[PDB]
DNA sequence: CTACCGATAAGCAGATCTCTCGATTGCGTATG
DNA sequence: CATACGCCTCTCTGCTTATCGGTAG
RNA sequence: AAUCGAGAG
């Protein structure tokens, strides 16, 4: 865009609609005649589909406009096509309408009194009334009667309205909000399905023919019934024409325009239009202009555009028709062929299915039928590659380069390499001025090669100049003369602009894809390099950008107006982003060298003299850039004074900060530690923690912890003290000393650091053949074989083979023995690392990289040094082979360490060949999950980002989505931003800082415009009413006190803080220990609050959503990326693992709990059946089944089933369900010892059984031992042969014996930081309600989601969901804030239901564009023209696809501009 | 109030909302053997007034609708007898700012 | 008795970052 | 034998739809 | 311009 041209007028809605048919006649420039595109001479031909009227076409002037295909914008013309065709985009709405339609007396077959009740409530959801809506259903209490409702309904909805206009609560526009659009589409879904259920029309009582259809542009209907036609005479598969559908259309539309009205305009129509039914059929087409159906020259070969191709084919089948009907006349005179006439009628039938499919296949795709199918338009926008997301959401864009990126360690942290041939390439428009023509003229002259130099000249007038081929005389004239006055009265406030090659002031946008979350794109000021084509960049940066320097490159960004320069220059630059707003921990600072030679430096047997310590000191700050405060670099008193002047390391650092460091101003007394124990560097050492002072170190080492990522470190609180610029610049400092100081004392690694000693080898040696009997014994233990058994016995091995077969056992066998060669593996890395190696820390520079932190870790050095240790696949060992071998070598079910994947070598003495294999698996196993959990998600991101883009703190400091919608009213209850909450909580160091800290949080300066007292004195009597109410159950609690900040402003009144934050400040302020008094604490912590609040227009959704899908990346219960899109991409009520958490009475013993678990715990019939027999006698076909009970005295204590309760059982369900599987089976086919009588009231049972059941014949249960149950059985002759064991066994896995509905088990886990619970295989609250005598019913807290919502409601569901989503990220420890979670939470519960983030989720959105350019355009394009919704353009996605400045951020205010004169 | 147990007549279920301003509410001993209240994990939900819901809405500059709802089946607006457009008023004890109060209008 | 409806397992519609190269593009038959 | 013109088979969610009976007119 | 193939982070 250009700057010196801006445009008066601007969009600010959109709404969608039909396209009438008589408008674009009146519109249109041409009809569509011939379907010959082109002719021969290379000429367009007239009525064809490249006329003049429809655009200028290669140096053919438009015979509309007359302009030339520069400036011809192309011009809308129209095919007439005779027959109406049905618009494929409506065809399941104009099937809705059609059917359900009586066409007899032109109603809905539906009662009037339902149709005007549904009509009513639509015009009240019109302006918002959603409980008046409701209430309309209150008047229920024949002609007569039904009138009477009819009046008092729409006098009561009339006067509803008008009490809701004079209110306030609505205005002429009408109130649309997400509720009201839930309520509106639910009520005319429900009409829907009650209008196409009635059978005969209830308001004239006739039947009415039903319609089908084979799909799209496929239209039947069908004939009566015979009783049908009896009720209709008594009352008094044929094709249909789509003028026919049309005809019928137009009358009932015409007969219910009220309702139509009411359903075709979810705003109140002002413009009081009718609802024609002939907008679902396209009378006429239009056609495109030529400019948006040209051709292009790929060579030689010319490629006719597609559209023309469906439109020319279109137009064939109209030619074809109308052609047709010249013949149909023929015979219309002579009507005595009317065969033939029928034929060529048949004929015409086929060209309006032909050519009905034809507008079909020009729209959709898919809608048109054969079986390279040619793009249509809806496939033209509809998908990832379509138009919305591949135009519209992101786009290519000029002035933007990229290039291979390289490291360069002498530019400023907040700057880029720039190479020289971008530096001549990418411009900047800068409009001449009297403070620029020193520059500018010099650009113009050195034109566009010498750097810096410029490449075009705009002139006044918008003119453009190129200086790219002219000589130096003639661009010396053109700078002499490039600021001049303008003889031009037009733009007589307008200057030139010189195109300038891009200097080192201007600033640029770096990203390196893909754009995990936000900290990936930020603003460097660029320096120009004289060196190679390639962008150099600092090493912190790596860090935030995730890159590497292997190949990497990223794209950069050139912005070209002062919006977007001030825009990447201050909220967006690289040093404002020191942390991160995912947990507010720090994300920048030096990586891996710069560490490791910190720990040199930094170490305490570092002395340096005078010349070297100043050299390091001046090559690292050089004042003449602008690294000192002082004007004069200041130094420091050497340690050591004789014999001669030494100084120290950390002498050095603290005069580096010093020389940083602003004067006057207290230097951080910090006290931190580090990654390096004590017992390192010998005994009596304190290096393991580092106590800065005033501006000194005075004791540990610098580390990667206090540079880089890690927290509360140095660089950390120099930002908390100094802001962000200050870190930046000791960053910066910091890189350009420990790289000048590297140069003098290198750093390397070799294989004397990689070694041991002869007593750690022995030590090695010996613990490590510990592991054959180790791993038989693992095997020995796992089958439950006697301890200490020979490996080739039988039995072990045959135990081996059912564990392989089995995929539960070997897990637990896999298990076991990985937990024992794990011990055995860390026994020996203690044992010898660090006590075994040759060479020690520091001088062993491998261990000092890994316990630095630098690069690396201690099991990295353990498995180069001592072991490398077990290999894991998955979560077992290695796959076996059917053969039951690990590998060809080794002997099939072997019992060793090694076979099982445990490799015994090190990497510095190489692995054998076995190992290698194993080590080969694991590392491609690794490979591709790395692969697979790349993609993964990528889904789960953009899915939330699309919904949250839009979320933004309002300036009340709620949170409230575009369209108003409010989700929350303080981000996590407190406004604290996360990056800002670095030490609210560290008031040890802000009490060491408080001097320092007052020079920026100045009360004397942010005292007057503010209220320092009404807040205060709210804030003590709100604390003592909690302190005095003490504690008691939340329930019981008052609520006659309120937070502070809900009443008084955060950000206007001081001491409107958070309730956890006062209660641990007051905690804190406990220990009377020491000028600083409380009260200046106290105050400088309450103004410390008041500026850690999120700005409004802060896009906390985006944050929030990059917050929970980045971590995602790093991804017996549900866990990682499955449980999290479980918990928010699809909200399943069918959770795959449901559990329930039941704490128990502290009055209870662990075996009664237990008893209590195996009460609850269900039970199946097969648990308790060792083997069923069935004996299928035939001479009738008698079938007894014999079942066989396992013990008694074990399942009734395993099981705490009776004799009795087994009786029960097989007497009412198992019986019951294997005769209905018996007869069900047979209905389908078709298309020991005992006595002879146990005694009387057996024989009385057995007669009961036989009256009860169908086809049964015997039975009897042992009451006595419970060992044995037989029920003889038969069937007819006609029957087939049956199985009788597939079916009983499956009854039986069926049939159940003890119960809770949906609980399937009840374990007893063993308890985790206190607190015993008991969890199930299931979640049923009803159930264990009943049982208070041992779970603590108060507290059980459930694993599901859609479970507790509907049975302890929304705010219940919420904390569900919190727990939830916070416990997957909490098995990695991805720490994320509780603010985040709690933001997507309510989001996802703002309906009071729990909502998914997905299409079905936001349809109840009233921006339309975030749905279509989110997915399936198309339905949402129907569903939003059809209502004629206006989208009100106020969500970011409407905004980008209209080019509209966005709301979020600098666009949430407006600027004036105070004039001085009248 | 009318507790009922087993199921109740469908027939008779139509005529709840058929009565004047004054309600008939009906609540099942299947939810009634436990105060969901007391569970810890519910938050405490309390009612509004007319007058203090009018300056929160005139504080907001808010729409009746505008705000965050609750469903009229919610098992705690079934406690709480909440009719269609009485803000609830809920208590969240967040850890991050231990008592939040926040809300959700039920429609 | 039967219609009103309230609920019971199956068919289908739509999902699952950026970049740089190179190669090739369906056929059958009718008139001159 | 060149030149020219058209016909043709190894995922998961969430909403299309169930067969039948409960039960007041 | 699409499809197929090779790769980069
Ligand atoms: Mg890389
Ligand atoms: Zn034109
Ligand atoms: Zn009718």
């Amino acid at each position: 865009m250009d700057i010196s041209k801006p445009v008066g007028s601007e969009i600010t809605s959109v709404d969608f609609g039909i396209l009438t048919a008589k408008e674009i006649r009146n519109l249109s420039a041409k009809q569509i005649t011939n379907p010959t595109v082109l002719d021969n001479l290379g000429h367009p031909v007239s009525g064809g589909l490249y006329d003049l009227a429809l655009g200028a076409f290669l140096r053919n002037l438009c015979s509309t406009c007359g302009l030339d295909e520069k400036f011809c914008p192309g011009h809308q013309g129209h095919i007439e096509l005779p027959v109406p065709c049905y618009n494929p985009l409506f065809f399941n709405q104009l099937y809705i309408y059609l059917r359900a339609s009586c066409l007899f007396c032109h109603h809905f077959r539906l009662k009037s009194v339902e149709v005007h009740r549904y009509a009513c409530k639509l015009r009240l959801l019109q302006y918002g009334l959603i409980d008046e809506s409701y209430k309309l259903d209150e008047i229920t209490l024949s002609s007569t009667l039904l009138n009477e409702l009819k009046s008092k309904r729409s006098e009561y909805v009339d006067m509803a309205i008008a009490k809701a206009l004079s209110d306030g609560r609505t205005t002429e526009r009408g109130s649309f909000t997400a509720t009201v659009n839930d309520e509106r589409k639910k009520l005319v879904h429900e009409f829907h399905k009650k209008l196409l259920s009635r059978g005969k029309c209830d308001n004239c009582g006739m039947f009415s023919p039903k319609f089908r259809k084979d799909g799209f542009t496929k239209i039947f209907e069908t004939a009566l019934n015979e009783k049908q036609i009896t009720n209709n005479r008594v009352k008094g598969s044929t094709y249909i024409l789509s003028t026919e559908v049309k005809n019928i259309l137009d009358t009932v539309f015409r007969k219910e325009q009220c309702v139509l009205q009411y359903v075709f305009h979810s705003r109140p129509n002002l413009s009081r239009k009718l609802v024609k039914a002939d907008s679902f059929f396209m009378d006429v087409l239009v056609v495109p202009p030529t400019r948006f159906r040209l051709p292009s020259k790929l060579g030689e070969e010319v490629h006719e555009n597609s559209q023309n191709q469906l439109l020319s084919k279109v137009l064939t089948t109209s030619l074809l028709i109308r052609d047709l009907n010249d013949d149909l006349s023929k015979l219309q005179k002579d009507k005595v062929s009317l065969e033939d006439r029928r034929v060529i009628f048949s004929r015409l039938m086929n060209a309006f299915v032909t050519i009905q499919n034809d507008v079909n296949a020009f729209i959709d795709s898919t809608k048109a039928q054969g079986r390279v199918p040619i793009p249509g338009v809806k496939q033209a926008l509809e998908k990832k590659e379509g138009l919305f997301r591949k135009h519209m959401m992101g786009k290519r864009v000029n002035y933007a380069a990229r290039s291979v990126i390289s490291p360069d360690p002498n530019i400023e942290t907040n700057e880029i390499g720039v190479p020289p041939v971008f530096a001549v390439k990418l411009t900047y428009p800068e409009p001449v001025t009297a403070y620029n023509i020193a520059e500018l003229r010099q650009a113009v002259i050195n034109g566009p090669d010498k750097w810096p130099g410029a490449t075009q000249i705009q002139n006044e007038d918008g003119s453009l100049v190129s200086l790219i081929g002219m000589s130096v005389e003639q661009r010396k004239a053109l700078a002499n003369q490039l600021l001049t006055p303008s003889s031009n009265v037009s733009t007589h406030t307008l200057n030139k602009k010189v195109y300038r090659h891009i200097k080192n002031r201007d600033v640029v946008l770096m990203n390196r894809q893909p754009t995990l979350h936000k900290a990936s794109m930020m603003g460097h000021k660029v320096r120009v390099l004289p060196n190679e084509k390639t962008l150099r960049l600092h090493y912190a940066n790596t860090g935030a950008y995730n890159a590497d320097f292997d190949g990497d490159e990223m794209n950069m960004h050139f912005p070209q107006n002062e919006n977007a320069r001030a825009e990447a220059l201050n909220l967006a630059n690289t040093d404002s982003q020191y942390l991160t707003p995912t947990s507010g921990s720090p994300v920048r600072g030096l990586i891996q060298d710069h560490i490791s030679a910190g720990v040199w430096l930094t170490s305490k047997d570092s002395f340096f003299t005078r010349e070297q310590y100043q050299q390091y000191i001046y090559g690292c700050i050089r004042p003449e850039d602008g690294h000192t405060t002082r004007s004069k670099i200041v130094t420091l008193p050497p340690t050591i004074f004789k014999p001669y002047p030494l100084w120290t390391g950390k002498q050095i650092i603290t005069t580096v900060l010093l020389n940083v460091t602003p004067p006057d101003m207290p230097g951080i007394n910090l006290i931190s530690k580090n990654k390096i124990k004590n017992e390192y560097w010998g005994k009596g050492s304190l290096e393991n923690e580092v106590l800065f002072k005033d501006g000194a170190l005075l004791c540990g080492i610098l580390d990667k912890s206090q540079y880089g990522a890690s927290k509360y470190g140095i660089v950390h609180s120099l930002h908390e003290v100094y802001g962000p610029e200050v870190a930046a610049k000791v960053l910066s400092v910091l890189g350009r000393l420990f790289t000048n100081y590297i140069t003098a004392t290198a750093f390397t690694c070799g294989m004397d650091d990689l070694r041991l000693t002869a007593e750690g080898n022995k030590w090695r040696t010996d613990i490590l053949k510990t592991s054959v009997d180790t791993g038989r014994e693992a095997a020995a233990e796992v089958t439950n074989l006697d301890k200490d058994t020979p490996a080739d016995d039988p039995e072990l091995l045959k135990r081996l083979q059912e564990i392989l077969r089995d995929n539960n056992k070997s897990g637990i066998l896999d298990a076991v023995t990985s937990s024992k060669v794990n011990a055995i593996t860390s026994q020996v890395v203690s044992k010898c690392v660090p006590d075994g190696t040759m060479k020690k820390f520091p001088c062993n520079s491998m261990q000092a990289m890994a316990l630095s932190g630098a690069k690396g870790s201690n099991v990295n050095v353990s498995q180069i040094m001592c072991l490398l240790g077990q290999q894991a696949l998955e979560g077992r060992r290695v796959p076996v082979m059917v053969s039951g071998k690990t590998l060809p070598s080794f002997k099939p079910y072997e019992t060793d360490a090694m076979a099982g994947g445990y490799v015994k070598g090190r990497f510095y003495s190489g692995i054998k060949p076995q190992e290698y294999y194993f080590h080969c698996m694991a590392g491609r196993e690794g490979l591709i999950d790395t692969a697979v959990k790349t993609s993964r998600s990528g889904y789960l991101q953009r899915c939330l980002t699309k919904q949250l883009e839009g979320v933004h703190v309002s300036y009340d400091n709620s949170i409230r989505d575009a369209d108003g919608t409010l989700v929350q009213f303080m981000y996590g209850g407190d406004a604290i931003d996360i990056t800002k909450e670095s030490h609210m909580t560290q008031f040890e160091f802000c009490l060491d800082n408080y001097y320092a800290l007052l020079k920026k949080y100045n009360p004397s300066a942010l005292i007057e415009h503010l209220d320092v007292e009404s807040a205060l004195k709210y804030s003590k009597k709100t604390l003592k009413y909690r302190k005095k109410h003490s504690k008691e159950p939340h329930y019981k609690q008052s609520v006659k006190y309120d937070p502070v900040l809900a009443k008084y402003n955060p950000a206007k009144y001081l001491g409107s803080v958070s309730e956890n934050f006062q209660d641990k400040l007051e905690s804190f302020l406990d220990k009377n220990s020491k000028g600083v008094n409380e009260k200046k604490f106290r105050a400088l912590m309450q103004l410390k609050y008041m500026r850690s609040l999120i700005n409004p227009g802060e896009a906390v959704g985006i944050i929030a959503s990059q917050s929970v899908g980045e971590p995602s990346t790093q991804m017996n219960v549900t866990l990682g990326i499955p449980r999290l899109r479980e918990i928010v991409m699809t909200a399943s009520a069918a959770i795959k693992t449901p559990q329930m958490t039941l704490p128990i009475w502290n009055d209870v013993s662990d075996e009664q709990a237990d008893t209590f678990c195996k009460s609850i715990s269900k039970v199946l019939l097969s648990e308790v059946i060792d083997k069923v027999i069935v004996t299928e006698t035939t001479g009738a076909r008698s079938y007894v089944i014999h079942m066989r009970f396992f013990d008694n005295n074990e399942y009734s204590e395993e099981y705490d089933v009776s004799k009795e309760e087994l009786q029960n059982v097989i007497s009412n369900q198992f019986i019951h369900l294997l005769e209905a599987a018996i007869v069900k089976e047979i209905k389908k086919q078709k298309r020991v010892e005992a006595n002879n009588n146990m005694n009387k009231v057996q024989r009385d049972r057995q007669s009961a059984i036989i009256s009860h059941h169908r086809f049964i014949t015997k039975y009897n249960f042992d009451d006595e031992s419970g060992k044995w149950c037989e029920f003889k059985l038969e069937l007819a002759a006609d029957t087939e042969k049956l199985l009788m064991v597939n079916i009983v066994e499956e009854i039986c896995r069926k049939s159940i014996i003890r119960q809770i509905p949906h609980i399937d088990r009840c374990v007893h886990p063993e308890p985790e930081n206190g607190k015993r619970v008991l969890v199930t295989e299931g979640v049923n609250f009803q159930a264990m309600w009943d049982q208070e005598a041992f779970i603590d019913v108060d507290g059980i807290t459930s694993n599901d989601v859609a479970a507790v919502l509907k049975t302890y409601g929304v705010e219940a569901a919420r904390n569900t969901i919190v727990n939830e989503i916070n416990n997957v990220f909490s098995r990695y420890a991805i720490s994320v804030s509780f603010r985040h979670l709690d933001l997507i939470a309510d989001m996802m519960t703002r309906q009071g239901t729990y909502l998914a983030f997905n299409r079905q989720g936001m349809e109840t959105s009233t921006s339309s564009f975030m749905k279509m350019s989110y997915e399936t355009t198309c339905q949402f394009l129907t569903k939003a023209v059809l209502d004629n919704e206006r989208e009100q353009l106020d969500s970011p996605s409407a905004r980008i696809v209209v080019g509209k400045l966005n709301n979020v951020g600098t666009g949430s205010f407006d600027v004036l501009a105070k004039v001085p004169n009248a | 109030i009318f507790v009922y147990q087993n199921n109740i007549t469908p027939s008779a279920m139509k005529l709840v909302p058929s009565i004047p301003p004054a309600t008939i509410e009906t609540f099942n001993e299947a939810a009634l053997v436990v105060n969901i209240t007391h569970h810890e994990l519910v938050p405490k939900h309390i009612r509004l007034s007319s007058d203090e819901k009018r300056e929160l809405l005139k504080r907001y500059r808010l729409k009746e609708s505008q705000l965050p709802r609750i469903q009229r089946a919610d098992p705690v607006a079934l406690y709480l007898g909440l009719k269609r457009g009485e803000v609830v008023k809920i208590i969240r004890k967040s850890e991050t700012s231990g008592r939040y109060a926040s809300y959700r209008i039920c429609m």
